C-alpha cells in the first residue's frame, strides 16, 4: 500500500472513542408531570434561575 | 487405551441392546395385562407405572469415561 | 511538525485512557453530605415507639438534637424503664439517653450502667450479649466526658469477647483516640492501635485531629517504638496533613481544642522527620580483647612508663 | 460448572446445533466486503473477472462488480461452462421472455403469494399461461448487453428450431405464421414430456488385539444387531395391517386387474 | 474463518400493513370481528367482505 | 417522612402511577442516602407512604405495581404494623397512668381491629367464591360463543366447611400466598369511612377484590381456557416455506394408526404472522404420461392452526342432545 | 515451525533490557511506606490466608 | 505551541477503591449468611412441627386440613421425602379435592429452597435457579410429580362421577393440575424440562385438556432454558395472533430469559424496546433484572476478530445503562426492587457513564486532570489492565459543457503563484526549494 | 501460606454435615408401598413392618 491513509474511521476506533467519555444525564430529557408554575422560578439562591 | 476405549464401547453397546429390549418387552406385555386397580385408590405404583415414570434411558455408550466410574 | 491541510484529516489512533485506568474519585475537600458523627441504629419495634413517643420526642433521633436537658431523661429512664417488658426495649432506650448525655456532657450517666447492664454484661464473667446500639453509645458516652469505664468496655469486644469491633465505624475511632490522648493513657493508645490495624478500620479516614492527639500522649519509651513503625501504616497524604495539623494545635491555633495539648516535643521533632522522609526530597568481647593486647604491648615497647 | 448446562451441550451436539459456550466470544469473522478487496488488490484489478463493460467509457454500477453466477441459469438445460456460439444468446431471450412474464404477473395481479398454497399456486399459473400466450414478445426491453451479439428471433428459429422458440400455432399444435409470444409453464412442460417418451464397527486390526473371550462377545454383538436391522427390515417389507373386523393382521396373496 | 455468530436475513423492506395475502381458515372464523381496509373487504384477489357474506 | 406522605399524596390526587412508584423509590433510598448521609425514612411514616400507595393501586386494579409494594411489607415484616400502632396507642396510655406494658399475640389479639377482621371473614371467604364461580362461568360460555362449556363443571375451588375455623383453612389453602387477615384490615377503611360498619356489600367487594389482585394463585386459578396450538413439519415437496404439514390429534381425526411422539418425525412450534398449516397428499399417478419427469404433484388441503377443545367438546354434546 | 518461535525472541533482547529498566522506573514512583489504607485488601499484620483473619 | 490531542478523552474518576471493593464483597456475605440463617431456621421449625404431629398425634388421627397444611410446608422447603407419606393417606382416605392436588405439585417445586439459592448460591440470576434446583433431587420430584398428577386424574374421574365421555379432561382443574406439573418440572434436572414441550405438551393434547395462558408460558420457559429461539417466538407469534388479551409479562420473561442464555444480545434489546412502546402488560422488576443482567453479559463478553488490539469493545454496550434506567422511571419499575448483585454492576456502569451538569462544569479542570496523572504514576500497578501482565440513475451519455455562464458570477481573484525558474537550465529541479510549494 | 489448616476446616465442615445427616436418616421411617402393601423400613435398610393399609 505505502500510504494507506483511510478516509472512513473504522467500527473499532468509533467505539474505542464513545467508551472511553461519559454521558450527561441530563441530555435524557424526560418529563412527566410537568411544569412547576410557582416554585421551579423561586428555588434556592445557589442554583436559582 | 485407544483399543481399551473400543473395548468399553462394544461391551456397553451390549449392555444398551439389551436394557431397551426389556424395557420394550415390559412395557409393551403390560400394556396387555390391563391391571384395572382404580376402584382400589392406591398409592399408584406398579412395575409398568414406575418404569414409565422413570426418565429416557440414557445410553452407556453415549456416556464419557466421567459418568461410568472414572473421577475428574 | 504539522498536518497538511490537503491530507485526509482523519484520526490517527484512538486513545483508551479512561478504560485502561479505573480511578477513584479523591477530592481535596471532604464530603459535604456525610453525618460526621457516631450512629446509633435505633431499631426498635413499631410499637414501643408510639408508645414511648412522648419519652422518645426529647431524645436525640435521625440528625436532630433537642436541646432537653439531661437531668430530666434520666428520670424518665428512672420511672418508666421498669414499667416495659422488653429487654432490647430498655436496652435501645437507655442507647439514646447515653448519647443524650454525651452531647450534653454529664458526667453522672455512669450511674445508670451500673445499675441496670453491668451486672447482667460486664461482671464475674456474664454470658449475655449486650446489643450493638448499646455499646456504641456507652463508647460515645465515656469518651465524650472523658470517663476512664472505656477499659473494661473495650477489652469485651475483642475476638474472643463480644467481638463488636469489626462493626465499629471510622467516626467511632476518632472520638476514641480523642479521648485517650487527652486523658494520657500510653498503652491506651497502642491497644487500640493494635485493634484498628487487626480489624482493618480505614487508617487515612480517621480525623487528623484526632490522631494528633493520641500520638502527643506517648511519652514511654516501648510504645514510642511501636508509633514509630506504625506511622508507615498511613498514606503519604495523611502523614502530610498529620504534620501540619499537630504543628498548628501547638502554635497558632491552639485555641480550637477544649483543653490544650501538653508538649511532647520528641513526638514532634520524629512526625516532622517522618513526614519529611514519606515526602519526596526538595562483637564486644573479641574488640575489647584487642585493645587490651596493644596496651600490653606498649608497656612492653615503653610507650607507656611507671613513674620516674 | 452446572450439570444443566453440560446435559444442554450434549443435547444440542445430538440434534447437530451451535453449542452456547463456543459463542461466549463474539466473531465478526472476514465481512464480504473485505474479502472481495482483498481479491482485487492481490490480483491487479481483478482482470478477466471484470466484464467488457468494465474497460467501456461510461460504466454503471452493475459494471464495477465483479461477475458472478446469478439465479437465472439455474433454469436453462442446454446450458453449459462453454456455450457453443449460439446458446447464451437464446439464453437472454429466454431471459427476457421470464421479465416480460415477471411484468404481466404484475399488471394483471398474478404475482405469487407468501401463504400460497399449492392448489391456487397453479392455477394462478395455469390463468398466468393463458394470459401471456396472446400477448406478443416485446422486442424494445430485450437489451443486448457486454459481448454477446444482436441476432433476431429469424435466426435462433433456424438453428435450434421451431420448438425452442415457438408460434402461437405451435403451442396450440402442441398442446392440442412468424410471431413470437410470451412463454408459458404448460408448453415447456410439455415438451419436455415428449422428447423423454450397526453401531461401534471396528477394523480387523483391533479384532486382532482382541482375545478370543472378547471376540465371542463381539461376535455375539454382531449377531444382535443384524438380527434386529433385519427383523425391522421384515416388518417394512411384510407391510401386514391391522383389520378390525376380525381384530387381527392379514396379507394380500392375490393382485387382480 | 467464519463467524460464530447468529446469521440472520435482513428484515423484509416490503409493507406488510398493504399486502393482503391469502385468507387462512382461521381468519375466516373471526372474519365477523375482524376490522379491516375498504381495500381489505373489496380486495382485487381474495375480497373479504364476499367471504363475509358466504 | 412527612415531605414524603404529602409527595405521595399529591401523586393520589394527580392519579400519576409513575410518580407513585417514584415517591416510594425515593422513600427506599440507596446506600448514599441511608448510612453515608445517614437520612432515612423511619418505620412508622415508611409503612404509611407505602400503604396509601397500596391502597389506590389496589383500588384501581394495578396488578405489578401493588404486588411491588407487598413484596416490601413482607420483606420489611409490616404486614400486622396497623396494629403495632393501635396496640401502642393503648400502650401510651396504659403508661400514662403507671401500669406494665408488654406485647404478645394475645395483646394484639385483644384489639378491635383483629377481633372485627375474623368475625367478618366467613362473609369475605363467601364472597370470594361467589366472585370465583361467576367468573368461571363466564370463562365457559365465552369459550364457546354463547349453553355452557365442560370447563365450568368442576373448578379449582372447593366447598367451604360450615364453620368459622375452616373458613380460616380455606382462605389458606386457596389464598395463601398473601397474608389474607392483614388485607382484609387495610381494606375496612376509606377516606377515614369505616366501610366494615356501615357499607357491608361494599367492604365485601373491596376485600376480595385486593386479595384476588395480590394472590398469584388466583391469578393462575382465574384464567380463560385458551385454544390447543398444534406442533409443524416442513412439506416433503417445498412448495412455500410458509406453508407446512400440521399436526392433528386424534380427538380431531378419529381411527387411523396410533401415532409416535411428534418431536421424532419432525414436528416442531414453527409459527409467523404469514404462516398457514395444511394437510398435504399427493395425486394418484396412473399409467399415463406421467412416470419420472414430475415430482408428484402436491394435493392439499388446508386445515387450522388451533384445536378448540371447549367448543370441540360443547358441539359433540350439542350432537349428543339436540339429535336426540 | 521451532526456528521461528526461535528468531522471535532474539529481536526482543534490546526492547526487554529497556522494559526491564522501564518497570524499575515505575517501581520508584511508588508511594512510600507499606501503603494506604484506601488501596489494601488485606490487613497488615495478618497474612490473607490466615484462620483467625477478623478479629 | 505543540499541539493538544482531540481524540484523548478527559481524565474523570471512574473507579472505586480496594478497601470499597473489600466491604461490598464483605457486605454481600453477611446477606448471604442472613438468607442462609433465614432458612434453616425455617426449615428447622417445620421440622419440629413435623415430628411433634408425628409424636404427640401418635394415635389421634388428625384433621385432614392441619396434614395437609403441613404437606405443602414440608414440600416447599424441600422435603419431599417427608410429605409423600401424607399425601398418600390423603388421597387413600380421600380428603383431596381438585384445588387440593395443585396446590400439592406447586408446592412440589419448593417455592422456599429457590429463595434461597437465588441470594446465595446463584448470585441472584433467575436463570441460575433453575438450573441449581434441578440438582436438588430433580429426578426424584419429577417421578412424585408425575405420581402425584396420576393421583390427581384418579381423583378428578370420581369427583366428576352432561359431557360424560369429554369428563375431567375439560374442566378447569385438569389444566390447572397440568399447569401445576410444568411448574414443578421446570424446577427439576434438564432431562424434565426438555419433556414439558415435547412430551408433557402432546400428552395434554392427546388426553384432550384445554391450554391457559399459563401453560403456554412454562413450555415457553422451557423451550428458553434449552436455547432453541426458533421455536420460543413462534409460541407467541400463535398467541400474537389468536389469543392477544390474556398475554401476561412471564412470556416476556421468558424471552427475556431465552435470548440471554442462547446469547443473542440483539433480539433481548428488540424485546424490551418493544415492551417500552406497548406498555401493556406491565414491566416487572423481573424484566428490568433480566435486560440489565443481558447488558452485562454482553458487556463482559470479550471479541476476538480484532483480539482486544486496543481495549475490549463491549464495554461501550454499558453506556445503555443510563438510557434504561431513564425508561424505568416512566414505565413505573422501581430501580430499588433490583437485586444487589445487580445493582453494584449497575453503579459500575453508572460512575463510568454518567455526568451531571454541575460536574461537567468542572470536570476538566487542570488540578483534576494532573491529579490523575499523578495518581497513574504513583499507583498504576494497583489499577490497570495492563501491569497485571444530474441524476445518476437516468444520466448514461453526461451532457458536458451546456453553456452555462461563469462570467456572470465573479470569481476573478484566482491568481496563483508559481515558483521563479521552472525551465531555467542553470536552475537545478531538485532542491530545498521545492519545499515553497507548500505553503499557504 | 495456612493451606493446611483452611483446608482442614472445609474438610471438618464436610464431615459434620455428614455426620449431622446420618442421625437423621437412621432415625427415620422410609414407608414403600405397592399395590397396598405398607413396607416400613427405617435409615439402616432394616424392613420394620410389612402391613397392608
Amino acid at each position: 500500500r505505502m500510504g494507506y491513509i483511510p478516509r472512513y474511521t473504522p467500527w473499532e476506533w468509533i467505539a474505542i472513542q464513545e467508551a472511553d467519555q461519559p454521558l450527561i444525564a441530563e441530555q435524557i430529557r424526560q418529563d412527566n408531570i410537568g411544569t412547576s408554575y410557582f416554585f421551579s422560578l423561586n428555588r434556592y439562591w445557589r442554583y436559582k434561575a | 487405551r485407544r483399543v481399551n476405549r473400543q473395548k468399553v464401547n462394544v461391551a456397553a453397546s451390549l449392555l444398551d441392546n439389551f436394557v431397551e429390549q426389556e424395557w420394550t418387552t415390559i412395557l409393551r406385555d403390560k400394556h396387555d395385562v390391563t391391571d384395572v386397580t382404580k376402584t382400589l385408590n392406591d398409592t399408584q405404583n406398579d412395575k409398568k407405572q414406575l418404569a414409565r415414570r422413570l426418565g429416557r434411558y440414557m445410553l452407556f455408550a453415549n456416556r464419557s469415561l466421567d459418568d461410568t466410574g472414572f473421577p475428574t | 511538525y504539522h498536518w497538511h491541510y490537503n491530507l485526509p484529516q482523519g484520526m490517527e489512533r484512538p486513545h483508551s485512557v479512561n478504560r485502561t485506568f479505573a480511578a477513584p474519585f479523591q477530592s481535596n475537600h471532604s464530603l459535604v453530605n456525610k453525618y460526621r458523627g457516631v450512629w446509633i441504629e435505633f431499631d426498635m419495634h413499631p410499637a414501643f415507639s408510639v408508645a414511648l413517643e412522648p419519652q422518645l420526642r426529647k431524645l436525640p433521633r435521625g440528625r436532630t438534637l433537642p436541646k432537653t436537658p439531661a437531668e430530666e431523661v434520666i428520670a424518665d429512664y428512672t420511672a418508666l424503664a421498669p414499667l416495659v417488658d422488653d429487654e432490647k426495649t430498655r436496652d435501645l432506650w437507655l442507647a439514646k439517653v447515653f448519647q443524650h448525655c454525651a452531647f450534653q456532657r454529664c458526667g453522672g450517666a455512669m450511674e445508670l450502667w451500673e445499675r441496670y447492664c453491668h451486672q447482667r454484661f460486664t461482671a464475674e464473667g456474664a454470658t449475655a450479649k449486650p446489643p450493638l446500639s448499646l455499646v456504641k453509645s456507652v463508647l460515645f458516652y465515656c469518651n465524650k466526658t472523658d470517663n476512664s469505664g472505656w477499659r473494661a468496655l473495650f477489652d469485651r469486644c475483642l475476638k474472643d469477647g463480644w467481638n463488636y469491633t469489626p462493626l465499629f465505624d471510622t467516626a467511632q475511632w476518632s472520638f476514641m483516640l480523642k479521648s485517650i490522648g487527652r486523658m494520657g493513657d500510653e498503652d491506651g493508645v497502642r491497644a487500640v492501635l493494635e485493634e484498628m490495624l487487626d480489624v482493618q478500620a480505614d487508617l487515612d479516614r480517621v480525623e487528623a485531629r484526632s490522631v494528633v492527639i493520641a500520638l502527643n500522649a506517648v511519652t514511654n519509651a516501648d510504645v514510642y517504638e511501636f508509633v514509630k513503625k506504625y506511622l508507615f501504616n498511613f498514606g503519604e497524604r495523611k502523614v502530610k496533613f498529620l504534620r501540619t495539623t499537630y504543628s498548628d494545635l501547638r502554635g497558632h491555633g491552639a485555641g480550637k481544642l477544649r483543653i490544650p495539648l501538653k508538649e511532647n516535643d520528641n513526638m514532634y521533632y520524629h512526625v516532622c522527620w517522618h513526614s519529611s522522609i514519606r515526602s519526596p526530597r526538595q562483637p564486644n568481647a573479641k574488640i575489647d580483647d584487642i585493645v587490651k593486647d596493644k596496651i600490653e604491648k606498649w608497656k612492653a615497647e615503653g610507650l607507656l612508663p611507671e613513674d620516674y | 460448572q452446572n450439570k444443566f448446562d453440560i446435559m444442554r451441550r450434549e443435547d444440542r451436539l445430538s440434534k447437530g446445533e451451535q453449542d452456547l459456550t463456543e459463542r461466549n466470544t463474539i466473531h465478526y469473522g472476514v465481512p464480504i466486503q473485505q474479502i472481495v478487496d482483498e481479491f482485487v488488490f492481490r490480483h491487479r484489478n481483478a482482470r478477466g473477472e471484470r466484464p467488457l463493460d468494465y474497460f467501456k467509457p461510461f460504466p454503471n454500477f452493475r459494471a464495477l462488480r465483479l461477475n458472478r453466477m446469478y439465479r437465472d441459469v439455474e433454469g436453462f438445460s442446454l446450458m453449459k461452462q462453454r456455450p457453443e456460439f449460439l446458446e447464451w444468446e437464446l439464453f437472454t431471450r429466454y431471459r427476457q421472455h421470464h421479465q416480460q412474464r415477471r411484468r404481466l404477473a404484475l399488471l394483471h395481479g398474478l404475482e405469487p403469494v407468501a401463504n400460497e398454497t399449492a392448489q391456487e399456486r397453479d392455477t394462478r399459473r395455469h390463468r398466468l399461461d393463458e394470459i401471456c400466450e396472446r400477448t406478443p414478445f416485446d422486442e424494445r426491453e430485450m437489451r443486448v448487453n457486454d459481448d454477446e451479439m444482436r441476432v433476431s428471433v429469424e435466426t435462433l428459429r433456424s438453428w435450434f428450431g421451431v420448438y425452442m422458440l415457438p408460434s402461437p400455432t405451435v403451442v396450440n399444435a402442441v398442446l392440442g405464421d412468424t410471431r413470437e409470444h410470451v412463454l408459458s409453464s404448460r408448453y415447456l412442460n410439455r415438451l419436455l414430456l415428449l422428447e423423454s417418451y450397526v453401531p461401534h464397527e471396528q477394523p480387523q486390526e483391533v479384532l486382532r488385539h482382541f482375545s478370543a473371550e472378547e471376540r465371542a462377545m463381539y461376535e455375539q454383538h454382531v449377531k444382535e444387531q443384524t438380527s434386529r436391522q433385519l427383523g425391522e427390515w421384515e416388518r417394512a417389507m411384510k407391510r401386514r395391517r391391522w383389520l378390525t373386523d376380525h381384530q387381527q393382521y392379514g396379507h394380500v396373496v392375490s393382485h387382480g386387474l | 474463518t467464519l463467524h460464530n455468530q447468529r446469521s440472520a436475513a435482513p428484515e423484509s423492506s416490503v409493507s406488510q400493513s398493504h399486502t393482503v395475502n391469502a385468507p387462512t381458515v382461521d381468519e375466516c372464523e373471526m372474519l365477523a370481528e375482524r376490522w379491516g381496509t375498504m381495500n381489505y373487504w373489496h380486495n382485487d384477489t381474495f375480497p373479504r367482505l364476499v367471504v363475509f357474506l358466504k | 417522612g412527612e415531605v414524603l406522605h404529602n409527595l405521595m399524596r399529591c401523586a393520589i390526587a394527580a392519579r400519576h402511577r409513575a410518580r407513585i412508584m417514584w415517591v416510594y423509590n425515593v422513600m427506599r433510598g440507596r446506600f448514599y442516602e441511608n448510612v453515608v448521609v445517614r437520612a432515612e425514612v423511619d418505620l412508622i411514616w415508611r409503612y404509611r407512604i407505602a400503604m396509601i400507595a397500596l391502597e389506590y393501586l389496589l383500588d384501581h386494579e394495578c396488578a405489578e405495581e401493588a404486588a411491588a409494594i407487598y413484596s416490601y411489607l413482607v420483606e420489611e415484616e409490616l404486614l400486622r404494623c396497623d396494629v403495632h400502632v393501635r396496640v401502642g396507642l393503648h400502650m401510651r396510655e396504659a403508661i400514662a397512668a403507671g401500669k406494665p406494658i408488654t406485647l404478645n399475640n394475645d395483646v394484639m389479639n385483644a384489639t378491635s381491629l383483629v377481633r372485627d377482621a375474623t368475625a367478618v371473614a366467613p362473609e369475605v371467604a363467601r364472597e370470594l367464591q361467589r366472585r370465583h364461580a361467576q367468573t368461571l362461568q363466564n370463562n365457559a360460555v365465552e369459550a364457546v360463543g354463547a349453553g355452557s362449556a365442560p370447563w365450568s363443571i368442576l373448578g379449582p375451588l372447593t366447598a367451604i366447611g360450615p364453620t368459622a375455623e375452616d373458613t380460616m383453612v380455606w382462605l389458606q389453602q386457596h389464598y395463601g400466598d398473601v397474608d389474607v387477615m392483614s388485607i382484609m384490615r387495610w381494606a375496612r377503611f376509606r377516606k377515614g369511612k369505616d366501610l366494615m360498619a356501615k357499607d357491608r356489600p361494599q367492604y365485601l367487594a373491596r376485600a376480595a377484590a385486593w386479595i384476588e389482585l395480590l394472590s398469584k394463585r388466583n391469578r393462575e386459578m382465574e384464567e380463560v381456557p385458551l385454544t390447543y396450538m398444534r406442533k409443524s413439519k416442513p412439506l416433503v415437496l417445498d412448495t412455500n416455506s410458509n406453508v407446512r404439514v400440521a399436526w392433528q390429534t386424534p380427538l380431531m381425526r378419529s381411527g387411523g394408526p396410533p401415532r409416535l411422539l411428534a418431536r421424532e418425525e419432525g414436528y416442531v412450534f414453527h409459527h409467523s404472522n404469514s404462516s398457514r398449516f395444511v394437510e398435504e397428499t399427493y395425486r394418484h399417478p396412473g399409467e399415463s404420461l406421467q412416470s419420472r419427469y414430475l415430482a408428484l404433484q402436491p394435493l392439499h388441503t388446508e386445515v387450522s392452526a388451533k384445536e378448540d377443545f371447549q367448543r370441540l367438546y360443547y358441539q359433540a354434546q350439542k350432537h349428543h342432545k339436540q339429535q336426540e | 515451525i521451532v526456528l521461528n518461535e526461535q528468531l522471535h525472541t532474539v529481536k526482543f533482547f534490546d526492547l526487554k533490557i529497556g522494559d526491564a529498566i522501564r518497570d524499575i522506573l515505575q517501581l520508584l514512583q511508588r508511594e512510600t511506606g507499606v501503603g494506604s489504607s484506601v488501596n489494601r485488601d488485606t490487613p497488615v499484620g495478618i497474612s490473607p490466608n490466615n484462620p483467625e483473619r477478623r478479629v | 505551541r505543540k499541539p493538544q490531542n482531540q481524540w484523548e478523552g478527559v481524565y474523570y474518576y471512574s473507579g472505586i477503591t480496594k478497601r470499597q471493593r473489600h466491604l461490598i464483597l464483605l457486605h454481600r456475605k453477611r446477606e448471604r449468611e442472613a438468607h442462609m440463617r433465614s432458612f434453616n431456621i425455617s426449615r428447622a421449625s417445620v421440622l419440629q412441627r413435623l415430628e411433634q404431629l408425628s409424636g404427640d398425634r401418635k394415635q389421634e388421627s388428625l384433621p385432614p386440613h392441619v396434614r395437609l397444611d403441613l404437606a405443602v410446608r414440608l414440600a416447599q422447603h424441600g422435603l419431599y421425602q417427608q410429605a409423600t407419606p401424607i399425601v398418600d393417606e390423603l388421597h387413600h382416605q380421600k380428603a383431596l379435592h381438585a384445588g387440593h392436588y395443585a396446590l400439592l405439585i406447586n408446592a412440589l417445586a419448593c417455592p422456599r429452597l429457590g429463595q434461597r439459592i437465588l441470594h446465595c448460591d446463584a448470585q441472584c440470576d433467575p436463570a441460575l435457579t433453575y438450573k441449581l434446583l434441578g440438582d436438588e433431587n430433580g429426578e426424584e420430584r419429577a417421578q412424585e410429580a408425575y405420581r402425584w398428577f396420576d393421583l390427581a386424574l384418579t381423583s378428578l374421574a370420581v369427583d366428576c362421577g352432561h359431557f360424560v365421555p369429554y369428563l375431567p379432561q375439560g374442566t378447569a382443574a385438569a389444566s390447572h393440575i397440568t399447569n401445576a406439573l410444568m411448574r414443578t418440572l421446570l424446577t427439576c434436572g434438564y432431562t424434565h424440562v426438555a419433556a414439558i414441550p415435547d412430551s408433557v405438551y402432546d400428552r395434554m393434547g392427546s388426553m384432550g385438556i384445554s391450554p391457559t395462558i399459563s401453560t403456554y408460558e412454562l413450555v415457553m420457559l422451557a423451550l428458553s432454558l434449552q436455547g432453541n429461539m426458533v421455536e420460543a417466538e413462534s409460541i407467541l407469534s400463535f398467541l400474537r395472533s389468536h389469543h392477544s388479551e390474556h398475554i401476561t409479562v412471564e412470556s416476556f420473561n421468558a424471552l427475556l430469559l431465552g435470548h440471554r442464555e442462547a446469547r443473542q444480545f440483539d433480539c433481548c434489546d428488540a424485546i424490551w424496546q418493544e415492551l417500552v412502546d406497548r406498555r401493556w402488560p406491565r414491566a416487572s422488576p423481573l424484566t428490568a433484572e433480566l435486560y440489565l443482567r443481558s447488558i452485562m453479559d454482553h458487556a463482559n463478553t470479550p471479541t476476538s476478530e480484532p483480539l482486544q488490539s486496543f481495549a475490549n469493545i463491549n464495554v461501550v454496550e454499558k453506556k445503555k445503562v443510563p438510557l434504561v434506567l431513564a425508561q424505568m422511571d416512566e414505565l413505573g419499575v422501581p430501580r430499588t426492587h433490583l437485586s444487589r448483585v445487580l445493582m453494584d454492576e449497575v453503579e459500575d456502569s453508572l460512575r463510568k457513564f454518567q455526568t451531571y451538569r454541575s460536574r461537567f462544569y468542572e470536570w476538566g479542570r487542570a488540578v483534576k486532570q494532573f491529579d490523575f496523572i499523578e495518581f497513574r504514576r504513583r499507583n498504576g500497578w494497583l489499577y490497570d489492565l495492563h501491569l497485571m501482565k444530474g441524476d445518476i440513475y437516468y444520466d448514461d451519455t453526461r451532457g458536458l459543457h451546456d453553456r452555462s455562464p461563469t462570467w456572470m458570477n465573479e470569481v476573478p481573484e484566482t491568481r496563483y503563484d508559481r515558483l521563479y525558474g521552472v525551465n531555467h537550465p542553470d536552475i537545478a529541479k531538485i532542491g530545498i526549494r521545492r519545499h515553497l510549494n507548500v505553503e499557504y | 501460606s495456612f493451606r493446611y489448616t483452611n483446608n482442614l476446616i472445609g474438610a471438618l465442615k464436610h464431615r459434620l454435615l455428614l455426620e449431622s445427616s446420618y442421625r437423621e436418616i437412621a432415625s427415620r421411617k422410609f414407608i414403600g408401598n405397592c399395590r397396598g402393601v405398607e413396607v416400613v423400613c427405617s435409615g439402616y435398610g432394616t424392613v420394620l413392618a410389612v402391613q397392608l393399609t
